[PDB]
């Protein structure tokens, strides 16, 4: 403080003062209610409010938003992946169709036609012209006895061996090689005591064991 | 063969993508 | 009024005009040109320095992480329904395993055991009630060789209508209801040496058309 300039004392000391001997009030808490002065009405223009602004709280988070999309997208991925076109031509009868053709159904029809000609060979008279008429004139035979009965009978057997090839390459079947037994005695009683066809007929079902057992046989698969 | 779904929700297939795991929700 | 005599020089005016700029070109390098710094002498302190900082580092990069979580997690959710291993799903004839037990394979064996009893009934002694009526055989043997009757043959047909119910319970596609014709003439030619027995045998394959035609709901037509 300079006396030559007459500096003036600011009001900073009155604010920093700690003691106080000027207040002459009998009470500042009980009298505050007498005038109806409560903090409730002051809390409206004095109490703080609620301020909260977040960008992730309102805006959608692309991070978690991706996990919510794959939820149904992935669940439907393998679901629709199982269905490609919407049709099953195999019908559980020719799975080889996917890697072949599936003649099992079609060829099944041509077989019913030729399978009958075997016994109907006598009902169908030969009317087509033959080219062996001049070859018989050289031998000239007069004794032409009838001898047709076992030739077409045994023919029904080889007719199945030649068909085992087109079917052998069908695909991979593992039905039942152990069941081949229950099917054996099944034909034994079907035969009679006199002529037993099961003796030579067994060789026909036995060959089926190879085509079916084909499920696993690298020993003869080169 | 047993392969027939029931009712489909639009079409949205997707080839194999990514192959790792970190968090779990 | 004449300050051109050489009065004192006031400094208040020196502050008004105290700006200068020897360099007027746009390039400010002319200021350092006065030093003549060389690149070689400066290359000596060219050790550490020349670098940058990543901006995405401060930002989180786990956004796509939430998408990869449900990516494969949900992809397997539906896969568990079908099965990842898949042991004997169809095997070519196990499609009923999902809507049945698969008696077509096993039950097929018990049929070979009873199907033979039909003809074997003559090879073994019957157990019909009434041993007195057989007094003719107990008194003496008279003609007891092989002999196929028709009263026992018709029983082979009544056995196929009672077994179709256990199989019809499953129901399957008609496969080829149009092929039923190609199979008819195939049996007509199978016999041609007198009275064709296929005449009555047709009723047997005819019933098969109903089991296979089952492919469609019977209520849809009736």
């Amino acid at each position: 403080m300079s006396w030559l300039f007459g500096d003036k004392t600011p009001t900073d000391d009155a604010n920093a003062a700690v003691g106080g001997q000027d207040t002459t009030k009998p009470k500042e808490l009980s009298l505050k209610q007498s005038l109806g002065f409560e903090p409730n009405i002051n809390n409206i223009i004095s109490g703080p409010g609620g301020m909260h602004v977040d960008t992730a709280r309102l805006h959608p988070l692309a991070g978690l938003d991706k996990g919510v999309e794959y939820l149904d997208l992935e669940e439907e991925q393998l679901s629709s992946l199982e269905g490609s076109q919407g049709l099953i031509p195999s019908r559980g009868w020719t799975d080889d169709l996917c890697y072949g053709t599936g003649a099992v159904y079609l060829l099944g029809l041509g077989i019913g036609g030729f399978s009958g000609m075997m016994q109907g060979l006598q009902n169908i008279p030969p009317n087509s012209p033959g080219k062996l008429q001049l070859n018989t004139v050289l031998n000239h035979i007069t004794k032409r006895g009838p001898f047709l009965g076992n030739n077409a009978g045994i023919l029904a057997l080889s007719y199945n061996i030649i068909n085992s090839t087109i079917d052998a390459l069908r695909g991979k079947h593992d039905t039942a090689g152990s069941i081949g037994a229950g099917a054996l005695t099944g034909a034994l009683f079907k035969s009679s005591k006199g002529l037993k066809p099961m003796g030579y007929s067994s060789a026909m079902v036995a060959a089926a064991c190879a085509v079916w057992c084909s499920v696993k046989k690298r020993l003869l698969e080169k | 063969m047993l392969s027939l779904r029931q009712s489909i929700r639009f079409f949205k297939p997707a080839t194999r993508t990514l192959c790792s795991s970190r968090y779990l929700l």
